[PDB]
């Protein structure tokens, strides 16, 4: 105990420090009874107890969704605390009414983010962090039995270092941004803790984006929320001290991002197919945001969007593989619709290869396009050849997955005559014409069905 | 009286009231209290009392630090 005196000197200073909220005379407010609900994130269990509170009638601060009230509360850890010594607390409530469960899920959010702060601290960072415990008080005597969040008051300059929508703070501090990036890496890209705000490195009201995007309330923007973070994230020495992999940004994006007191200590420690798959979805989310104007600065950056569409396709995102296959094939496309790529023989090989990959991954649209390429040569790469057996393999795969009777009748046509490596099979041609006739009846194309039945008899008459 | 006194002392440093004094909380309290200590002395104050090695100081570890003649 070479610091026991340092503890005492601080304890004595505190006994002589004045209450920063003395001027507000919260002790004069009529006392109110409340049930407090405190959460344990490791066990998932709740502990309830009865408390006495004195809450100001008017909020001293607010945001877009929540307002804060100055509050005093007696401790149930102390045995005989008088109101003259009550600690200072901040009570928070949603400005517009929300469902009661929101208050409980917000506590789960904050306490889960508190666990991630403890994980970050276990990697020996230059500056440690802590997320303030938040609980729920229930004012059962008030009209409607309203719920409030409650936490201890942290005196000092309240600063929002980042948001849940891409904002970054201008005397830039390294620790808040490194913590957020750490949670992305350490969780295997399954979550990120953002909206880092508070006093110093004591944080409150954080937000978690998850891969599913189903928990932690409406602030969970999913992989879109991770994209907003990494669009403006400049990795710092803490990010690299812990071996956090940088996000692959475009040349224009990296320069705009590249367009500090916290120093390393040499003790920082270092922090899967699922993550690379989530990483692909984060890249695809950047594409949609570029197209949607979220990254406005001139005109929407088409080159950076394509940069992220290729990274998404290379990471396995089927929507990106289909999109690039159509774009390199000079075909209409949904993603980056107004963007066109230069027609070149190299790209026409890439276009078909992407469409073939997408076909082999289950995309019905690519399977019909690949079938037609092997059938008629349309959109077929010049490295390949018309192959009617291969075309059969992709028509029927689409049928077993536009009109089905059209593809069934086409298969029968090819088998009635043969060609391009496919040997004729009249019996199968009549069978497929029969399936097409039945498919035409289910589509109310009765006259077309009679034609298919007649073509079936002719194929069998051979 | 000294028991409550120690309990009140623990609440001075357990800034969020979760039962554990963290290094970040101790840094905030020492800075707010005007006490002049480097960011390393704060981490050492935690490590000296951290018997279970979880990086934080619970009440019992705090008691053992204060009631250790
Ligand atoms: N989430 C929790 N679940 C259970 N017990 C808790 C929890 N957080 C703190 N405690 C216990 O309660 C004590 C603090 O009680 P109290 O002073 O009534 O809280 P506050 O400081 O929030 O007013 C802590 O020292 C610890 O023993
Ligand atoms: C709704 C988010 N939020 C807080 O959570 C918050 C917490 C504390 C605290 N625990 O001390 C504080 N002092 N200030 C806060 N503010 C600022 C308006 C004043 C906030 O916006
Ligand atoms: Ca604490
Ligand atoms: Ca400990
Ligand atoms: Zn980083």
């Amino acid at each position: 105990f070479h610091f026991k005196e340092a503890w005492k000197h601080a304890i004595q200073k505190a006994k002589h420090m004045p209450d920063p909220w003395a001027e507000f005379h919260l002790e004069d407010i009529a006392t109110e009874r409340a049930t407090r609900h405190r959460y344990n994130a490791v066990t998932g269990e709740w502990l309830d107890d009865e408390v006495l509170i004195k809450m100001a009638s008017q909020p001293f601060g607010r945001g877009a969704m929540r307002e804060c009230f100055r509050t005093k509360k007696l401790s149930n850890f102390l045995h005989a605390q008088q109101w003259k010594g009550a600690s200072n607390y901040v009570a928070k409530r949603y400005i517009e009414p929300v469902d009661r469960d929101v208050y409980f899920e917000d506590v789960r959010l904050q306490m889960e983010a508190k666990l991630w702060g403890e994980e970050y601290n276990r990697h020996k960072p230059p500056k440690q962090v802590d997320i303030m415990q938040m609980c729920i008080i229930e004012l059962k005597d008030r009209p409607g039995k309203p719920l409030f969040h409650l936490e201890h008051y942290i005196e000092g300059k309240y600063i929002k270092y980042n948001s849940n929508s891409g904002f970054v703070r201008d005397n830039i501090r390294l620790t808040p941004q490194a913590f957020s990036h750490f949670t992305f890496e350490r969780s295997g890209h399954q979550l990120i803790v953002v909206d880092i705000q508070g006093v110093g490195d004591l944080y409150t009201d954080p937000q978690i984006h998850t891969e599913t995007g189903t928990d932690f309330g409406d602030g969970n923007l999913g992989v879109r929320g991770m994209a907003l973070f990494f669009y403006s994230h400049a990795c710092n020495r803490i990010c690299e001290s812990m071996g956090l992999a940088p996000f692959d940004l475009s040349p224009r994006e990296r320069d705009a991002v590249n367009q500090a007191k916290t120093i390393l200590r040499g003790t920082e420690e270092k922090c899967k197919k699922i993550g690379k798959s989530i990483l692909g979805k984060v890249h695809l989310a950047m594409v949609r945001y570029h197209e949607g104007g979220r990254f406005c600065e001139e005109e929407w950056d088409q080159e950076s969007a394509v940069f992220h569409l290729e990274h998404a396709a290379n990471l396995g995102e089927l929507e990106a593989i289909v999109g690039l296959g159509l774009m390199y094939s000079q075909l209409p496309h949904h993603i980056l619709a107004d963007v066109s790529l230069k027609e070149t023989e190299e790209n026409k090989t890439k276009g078909f290869d992407y469409l073939l990959k997408a076909a082999e991954a289950g995309d019905r649209q690519s399977m019909i396009l690949v079938a037609r390429a092997f059938d008629s040569g349309q959109n077929l790469s010049p490295d390949r050849c018309q192959d009617w057996l291969e075309a059969l393999h992709w028509y029927n795969t689409a049928l077993e997955m536009e009109p089905r009777y059209m593809m069934l009748a086409r298969e029968a046509e090819m088998l009635f005559t043969g060609g391009y490596g496919l040997e004729k099979d009249p019996q199968r041609s009549g069978d497929l014409y029969t399936q097409a006739a039945e498919a035409a009846m289910e589509a109310m194309k009765g006259r077309l069905a009679n034609q298919y039945y007649q073509k079936a008899e002719e194929a069998w008459a051979q | 009286d000294s028991e409550e006194e120690i309990r009140e002392a623990f609440r001075v440093f357990d800034k969020d009231g979760n039962g554990y004094i963290s290094a970040a909380e101790l840094r905030h309290v020492m800075t707010n209290l005007g006490e002049k200590l480097t960011d390393e002395e704060v981490d050492e104050m935690i490590r000296e009392a951290d018997i279970d090695g979880d990086g934080q100081v619970n009440y019992e570890e705090f008691v053992q630090m204060m009631t250790a003649k």
